[PDB]
């Protein structure tokens, strides 16, 4: 868990590593903290895994139902009002902290909701195990108005500061760029700094090493 | 006491060139007392396989819950459910019980009758999904497996070599786990033909 | 852990497993659960890995001073007393150890003394301490006879530890055997429980509910 | 056991081609209260070492005393007391670590995190941590409190490995360490705005800078933030 | 015997100055130490003074070094 | 805990179940029957928490019997134990769960095979050649691992079971006041009132 | 409440070869979810051709070792610079450890070297003194991920001679220091993949009848 | 707890003491002698905490014996029990107290009268016609209140004591593995190895 | 569990014209189990009487401690200690153990061989003294006694009437106390002649 | 427990009720909280009974030993320095709060020491269960300089306010007046407001009511 988000001139960008923990052992070596609420509305989820991926799921589905019925593109504060209204109802027993970002026919937006339903806004946000790492890489190299490439370069250079200095985060970087009057771009692996070197021996066994007791061919249909 | 370690057990899945393998031990015991060595953790609905670990009473219930569910599916859509369409299910399913979870660690694995591509997936008790192109492990000897799989695994093994690699991982972790063993069984799943095998292992 | 010892015409028979475990993982399958106090006495190892190993090795030094002074073999009773006494001094402090001190002197014949950190000191003929003690006791209770041959006395101890090994998750590995005589103890090897099972099932018929 | 009352926060530091740096504001918190400022956490020792202390102040004040007396003592019957045979960083630190441990081992610790920076008499750089548990470790960069979470990261984008110290200009080292001190003050309710940075160059010697502050900040972009999602005015 | 005791007290003093501070005990210091110990035995009742002289040598941060100690506590550097 | 043993042989199942009943310091009875026949060829022993124990047993018995007159057909051992595991399964996640462990041993007149199912209060079911609940296993399981054979006669099983009890007596701290044995087969249930009358 | 203990991650490993012995151990040093140094050795030569490493709570480790080394020093002082037989060493370490039976050193220590016949030799220790002559022992944070592997490889477990069914166990031959280090390296990389407390670097000390050799290899800085 | 009975009759004292020894789940022995003769005509049974139990017994025995050769005279039941209560009395207020309960039954060759003293770990001593420690009293005390008479023969006492045991068996949850009896009188101590050989 | 109520028991003292009376029950039991009915709580050193309640093992020890002490006194001063000179003692005595007290409630009572005046006194575990011209009570049925004494007491009773009043108080409180009974004994102390009597009471 | 003290022109006076509690039951119906430290130095003790009567005891005895040796009348601050020095040593485990009062060849004094060793001074003090009662009767009717009879009248009219309104105090009042150049006067019962009315029946039984089982005449001497 190590996510960030930063908006520029015509849109906003968020990035997240891809490493699920579970104690000190690694579970997923290539996860995906970036979810889609609606075409141009995306979330970054830190904390309790199942919860964030299940909550975005929900809200998304409902907003899809909303726009259809109202015949207008999904605003971003809706997706926000929904999430934090739900998060609250459960006094924080649904540990999903996240960064919601997107663009509606009224500009570009960026928010950060905590577990209990509290929400805040700024131009750049960090949530996760290495939030303090990627927040020294943001309180240093930040300036108002940043090219698309600059914003992208900064966000992905924050995540990286998380990967290396934090144990609760690593592997690759994932990015999603939302630009006004334009479609959204999903960059599954805008980077791949970690790639296990090759082994020192081939560990394939010669056929017949393992001892068998019974064998047979099971059926399937009817 | 952790509810997910009273009964014990392990499950592991792997992918190869046009096939998958799913394997598990056989022991079911209460704490230290070994009770059975014929307790299988791998079931199947059509051409979709599911292995389950954790609290035995839940493992059983889930199988029944999914058999039940898949039979109703087939009947209604006039076709058997697919591996992905199924994963999504057992995930939602596990979650509808987010505040009184079943204490398990499922693992789906099959071949898609349309595309023809291999599939393996894992979940934790509340239903968080997890695809991987190489392997899935779950259980008491969970770590011993990650250690074996992160060594012996090799992309695109031939079904005959996959059987050897997967077996060896299972076999050896179960030996460093005090609550897993008493036999094992491994499956090698192809588009067609499915071969099942029981292995010989220490009985201690 | 499954350790045991017993008396009979041939003297004493000691048998143990070798599994050591941390939580639910097998940190080791190569433990020497038999402390060779000295050429004539053996102590087993239950309870605490170190407490058993440490004090019993200490005890050996004690016997040596005693023998040099009296110019005579120390008796199993006096040795077992020394141990339990030192143990009793630390009652409360948190030691931990169930143990069988086994010897066979000229005057007292073959003697087993169970001793633990509580301060208990029991004389006996059959003892089993461990997490598999209950299973070992089974095979043992039903088959023991004072007139057991030596060959069979060893096989009994072996089959006993095996029974535990199979059922008790915290027991297993390889059985280690010793036979204690009026001239000292004799090691009778280390047999891997893995291999021994298949052997017994096959040559004894027992262990039917196991497919293999 | 015990509990710390008055407390100094972080103490960041790093190495370069000719020497090492070490900073640490001057605030001595009393819980949520900031009851102090004329607090100095950089205790130089001799003419080649400096010790940045964090944690309980009463215990820091205690060590300092110990250090002074360690000095006034090395002289006792030793004419080279300022040349050949005069306290090195490694002597000081070895001695300190000893005490620290000896203490936890008596269940009566000194609630502190410590950094001993300096340059050996033969010119080598010396940077080593040591907290109330006795745990110690070396590294290019070091920091207490948040330093470990917020400083470190930055001071690593500079010297990522043991093969960069040689190419780190005494000037670049500092310009970072201070931007770091900007960050520390940006996000850490227990920190002060003005500090004390001390350098230990093998050529120039010891430079003990005092009372400075963090300039070059960005709060303008605040006017733009309004409410938390709905408020438009 | 006396020498044993002395040389031994010395081995100790060096070890302390090594573990604690991690600095090799300077030779001059070893003199003071052997003098102050020999000292005590010339000022109290009941005992006797060490009957043994020693020539100490070493190499600290001041290069070579030689000393000559006598049972009266007089260590001179030659 | 109480004693609950059971073993399947050539063509029948045998159930052993201690007779004592203890409330704290005293023993209010030394002739209690922990059994309860669900149908002509299905028998079920139990042991667990004081009140929960027989309230549950009778409940199960009532359902089976109801089903049997309704269908006029007899439910099979396999399906009977399945129903039980279902209930207990739901039980574990309810305001207050029954704390009852059981053994079901019936004769499947359809396959002409005896079957024995062992189920614990959590809903954990397993088919075995022989079983036991609670601490009862540690003292016996090894003896049975040793001598049991599937070809055994009813006559041989008893002899075996006798050994297990003798062991339970020699090494168990509690005095269970003996056991009561019962046999299930093609002809139904009968009580070996001669392991007691011995 | 003051708690005197801490876990600084780490993993060490010791294999005993036919006539040499090794003892490796990564260099990363941690505290909770952070990094304290990517290179801080935990494997030292103690003299008389004996390598030792104490892993667990950093400080107790340094203490034991220092305490052991000062002990080798005096063994010489009192018995005419006689060499310390590695067996004699373990017995000694026991007393050191058991010395604090009621305020235990929170560490798993391991020594390794050569016996009095020239054969390799390893020794694993309880955190209170229980020692056994092991021939291959992983101790530390990820020991549970390397032991199953060596079991299989160094000791050929669960491997049988093809075409003989479960009847002939594959025979064990003994590995050349070369092969052992290839084994050791693969084990540590795997471990870094799946365990967040392992990474950064791997330092290895080889004991042979010529002295002690040291080799290093960089690991991923996840 | 263990069983400790004792009863004084016409001219002697009788002591009953269960034989089993149990460590947790198993029974390491069913032939333990909780007795320990302090002198030719003083006998003392005990029951309590695992280690404390016999370390104490032997200690007491050592003191009495020492006194006896020294004085060459034999200490009296009354004075012997007094000494014991003294020690245990000091024990209760010490870093760690012995948790041992006891029964002392000797023959006072000076008055030609048998005497039985019952003492608990707290230092509480009392002279009684019959006694017991722990839970042992609730099952017996009424039977003895009923039949006991001071004129009873040694021969009659045993018969009585037999009844108490039979009751202990019928209503006590623990299986104490029988008792071992011993008689103290003008001729010393002897063991009724026929309550066991019966 | 209160250490001063495991064993149980009661003691009461009264003053009359040239005499005193001291009485107590006889029971000693553990919790509910009644163990003895011959356990006396009243002792005497010379012409001084002391009754003690509370933890039996301490009651016994104290008697021995005071016997011991008084014998040494007599020998040294060549005269028996007096009631007041004694009270002061058992008070200091109890106190020297202020941080690990004996769990008792003593009650002194005698006649002064010089003055000839009656005396009765009470103390609590740490030794606080307490004289009274009428009565002292202590024990488990402590309250039942204050209720009886604060009714049946009468200044200057004749020894023959005192015996009747004191007996009745004891007798009736012990009946409303579950841990006191099984018999009683009462003493009537004059300058000379001391009469001791055992009473008949319910044995439940 | 309800004590007070007040000084006037030529001395000081303290008063205390006489009722020891012990739960809700009354123990002593006529106690004596007033102790003598030395002829003209007296204490009033509230709280844990045995403690105050045993501590005054001590200090008294020592001061007697002090004056004798120094050949001068006992100062009052000595008795104070002693008490609070002792009280402190025992971190309040000797619950004795009290009011020390007296007169030495340097004037009249009045102090109040709490359990932990804390001491305070004023012209009038109250300590006990009914301190708030008798402290409303002091913060109302108090004036500087009060006749001896006034001081006495006030102090005894404070105690009375304690007796009636408090349950942890009652029965009679006890007073002690210390005057300069004069001996001290101890007034055991300067008041007796409570005196049980006479009963309604004579409860004497007819001789022979009680049933006896045995009788005999026990001995005493030798």
């Amino acid at each position: 868990t190590t996510i960030v988000g930063v908006k520029f001139n015509n849109g906003v960008v968020i990035a997240a590593d891809t490493r699920s923990t579970q104690g000190p052992i690694v579970a997923d070596k290539n996860c995906a903290k970036l979810h889609r609420i609606s075409p141009k509305i995306w979330c970054a989820g830190a904390g309790t895994a199942a919860d964030t991926e299940a909550v975005t799921q929900l809200i998304g589905s409902n907003i899809e139902l909303h726009s259809l019925y109202t015949s207008r593109e999904p605003r971003v504060v809706s997706a926000l009002q929904m999430l934090k209204q739900h998060l609250f109802k459960y006094q924080g027993h649904i540990g999903a902290y996240l960064i919601v970002a997107g663009v509606d026919p009224t500009g570009s937006h960026l928010f950060s909701i905590h577990a209990h339903g509290s929400t805040d806004v700024g131009y750049y946000l960090s949530l996760g195990s290495g939030s303090l790492a990627a927040m020294a890489v943001l309180e240093s190299h930040w300036k108002q108005d940043l090219t698309k490439e600059e914003a992208i370069k900064l966000a992905s250079d924050a995540i990286q500061a998380g990967i290396w200095n934090d144990l609760g985060s690593g592997s690759n970087v994932d990015v999603c760029v939302m630009e006004i009057g334009k479609d959204a771009e999903y960059l599954r692996n805008y980077l791949t700094p970690n790639v296990r070197e090759e082994k020192q021996k081939s560990y394939k066994f010669p056929r017949g090493t393992t001892a068998v007791l019974k064998e047979s061919i099971v059926n399937i249909c009817d | 006491s952790d509810p997910s370690s009273i009964n014990g057990g392990i499950v592991v899945a792997m992918t190869g060139k046009d096939c998958v393998a799913i394997a598990c031990d056989l022991r079911l015991g209460s704490q230290s007392l070994g009770v059975s060595n014929k307790f299988e953790k791998i079931f199947h609905y059509g051409h979709v396989f599911l292995g389950i670990t954790g609290l035995a009473t839940d493992v059983t219930t889930l199988n029944e819950m999914f058999r039940y569910k898949t039979n109703l599916y087939k009947l209604k859509e006039e076709r058997a459910i697919e591996p992905e369409t199924f994963t999504q299910l057992v995930s939602s399913s596990l979650y509808e019980r987010r505040f009184g979870p079943y204490f398990v660690g499922p693992v789906v694995a099959g071949i898609n009758s349309k595309s023809g591509k291999p599939f393996i997936a894992g979940f934790d008790l509340i239903g968080c999904i997890d695809e991987a192109k190489d392997f899935i492990v779950s259980g008491t000897a969970s770590d011993q497996l990650f250690g074996m799989c992160e060594s012996l695994y090799e992309p695109n093994l031939e079904p005959e070599d996959l059987f050897e690699t997967i077996s060896q991982a299972l076999l050896n972790a179960a030996d460093r786990d005090a609550l897993s063993g008493w036999g094992a069984v491994v499956y090698i799943i192809k588009k067609d033909e499915v071969v099942k095998r029981y292995l010989k292992m220490r009985q201690d | 852990t499954t350790t045991l010892a017993f008396r009979f015409q041939g003297g004493i028979i000691v048998a143990v497993d070798s599994r050591a475990t941390a939580g639910n993982w097998v940190a080791s399958q190569t433990v020497k659960r038999v402390i060779e106090i000295n050429p004539f006495l053996l102590g087993t190892m239950a309870g605490g890995a170190a407490d058993c190993q440490f004090w019993e090795t200490w005890l050996g030094s004690q016997c040596r001073l005693h023998e040099l002074r009296e110019k005579e073999r120390i008796s199993v009773a006096a040795a077992s007393k020394i141990l339990s006494n030192l143990v009793y001094q630390y009652k409360g402090a948190g030691l931990s150890m169930g143990t069988m001190i086994c010897g066979y002197t000229r005057k007292e014949g073959p003697t087993i003394y169970y001793v633990d950190s509580d301060g208990t000191r029991l004389k006996g003929d059959i003892f089993c301490v461990g997490s598999g003690q209950t299973f070992a006791y089974g095979v043992l209770d039903s088959n023991y006879k004072w007139d057991l041959s030596v060959e069979d006395a060893l096989y009994l101890g072996k089959r006993s530890i095996l029974a535990a090994a199979h059922r008790d998750a915290y027991s297993g590995g390889s059985v280690n055997l010793y036979h204690v005589t009026e001239d000292g103890w004799i090691y009778h090897g280390n047999h891997d429980v893995g291999e021994l099972f298949w052997k017994v099932k096959e040559e004894e018929g027992s262990f039917n509910n196991v497919i293999g | 056991t015990q509990q710390p009352i008055v407390t100094g926060t972080s103490v960041i530091s790093m190495k370069y081609d000719n020497g090492v740096i070490i900073a640490a504001d001057n605030l001595g918190s009393y819980g949520s209260l900031l009851r102090f400022n004329g607090v100095e956490r950089l205790i130089p020792v001799g003419d080649n070492t400096v010790v940045g202390i964090s944690g309980d102040i009463s215990d820091m004040q205690h060590i300092e005393r110990l250090l002074k007396d360690l000095v006034t003592e090395n002289a006792y019957d030793n004419p080279l007391a300022d040349a050949e045979e005069a306290l090195e960083p490694s002597y000081i630190f070895e001695y300190l670590a000893t005490v620290m441990y000896q203490r936890r081992s008596k269940m009566n610790p000194l609630w502190n995190a410590i950094i001993v920076a300096g340059v050996q008499s033969n010119g080598d750089q010396f940077l080593r941590y040591v907290n109330l548990l006795g745990v110690t470790y070396s590294s290019p960069t070091l920091a207490t409190g948040f330093g470990a979470h917020m400083a470190n990261p930055l001071l690593r984008k500079v010297v990522d490995r043991e093969s960069d110290i040689p190419k780190t200009t005494v000037q670049v080292a500092e310009e970072a360490i201070v931007n770091a001190m900007r960050v520390l003050y940006y996000r850490d309710a227990r920190s002060s705005r003005n500090f004390s940075l001390a350098i230990i160059d093998k050529n120039t010697g010891l430079t003990f800078k005092k009372n400075l502050q963090v300039e070059n900040m960005k709060w303008d972009f605040a006017k733009d933030i309004k409410g938390y999602g709905t408020q438009k005015i | 015997p006396d020498a044993r005791v002395l040389s031994n007290y010395l081995r100790q003093q060096c070890n302390y100055s090594s573990l604690v501070f991690n600095r090799k005990l300077a030779v001059e210091r070893a003199g003071h130490l052997l003098c102050d110990k020999a000292q005590k035995n010339t000022q109290s009742y009941g005992g006797r003074p060490y009957g043994v002289g020693l020539l100490i040598i070493g190499y600290d941060k001041s290069g070579a070094h030689l000393l000559e100690f006598q049972p009266s506590g007089n260590v001179t550097e030659l | 805990m109480d004693i609950i043993l059971g073993i399947r042989v050539q063509d029948s199942v045998i159930l052993a179940s201690s007779k004592a009943v203890t409330r704290g310091i005293s023993v209010l009875k030394d002739s209690d029957d922990k059994t309860r026949q669900l149908s002509p060829h299905t028998l079920m022993s139990f042991a667990g928490e004081a009140g929960d124990t027989v309230q549950f047993a009778e409940y199960i018995q009532a359902n089976i019997q109801l089903y049997s007159i309704r269908e006029d057909y007899e439910l099979s051992p396999q399906a009977v134990s399945s129903f039980v595991r279902q209930e207990l399964a739901k039980s574990i996640r309810s305001r207050r769960p029954y704390q009852v462990n059981v053994l079901i041993g019936g004769y499947d007149k359809k396959k002409n095979k005896p079957e024995l199912y062992q189920i614990d209060y959590l809903g954990t079911k397993v088919e075995l050649p022989y079983g036991a609940h609670g601490y009862s296993g540690f003292y016996t399981f090894s003896l049975l691992d040793h001598h049991y054979r599937p070809d055994m006669t009813t006559e041989e099983g008893l002899d075996l079971l006798k050994l297990c009890v003798q062991e339970l007596e020699k090494r168990m701290p509690m005095d269970f006041k003996g056991v009561i044995v019962k046999i299930v087969d093609k002809d139904g249930i009968r009580q070996v009132d001669d392991f007691q009358a011995q | 409440q003051f708690n005197p203990y801490g876990d600084n991650g780490g993993t060490i490993l010791g294999i005993a070869g036919e006539d040499f012995a090794v003892l490796a151990g990564d260099t990363r040093n941690i505290t909770d979810y952070s990094i304290n140094s990517r290179y801080e050795p935990k494997v030292f030569d103690c003299g008389d051709n004996i390598v030792m490493s104490a892993n667990g709570f950093a400080a107790d480790g340094d203490a034991l070792v220092k305490r052991f080394k000062n002990s080798v020093k005096w063994y010489h002082f009192d018995h005419n610079d006689k060499k310390l037989s590695i067996n004699s060493a373990a017995r000694n370490i026991q007393h050191l450890l058991y010395g604090k039976r009621f305020f235990p050193y929170y560490v798993h220590t391991i020594i390794a070297g050569l016996d009095e016949d020239g054969k390799g030799a390893v020794y694993s220790f309880d955190p209170v003194g229980s020692y056994e002559r092991e021939q291959c022992r992983a101790g530390g944070a990820a020991a549970s991920l390397i032991m199953p592997f060596l079991d299989n490889q160094v000791n050929f477990k669960n491997q049988y001679e093809p075409g003989t069914n479960g009847k002939v166990k594959k025979p064990l031959k003994y590995l050349s220091v070369e092969e052992v280090i290839k084994l050791v390296r693969d084990s540590f990389t795997s471990a870094t993949e799946r365990h967040i407390q392992v990474g950064d670097g791997l330092e290895i000390l080889i004991v042979t009848k010529d002295g002690v050799r040291k080799e290093f290899y960089e690991l991923k800085r996840d």
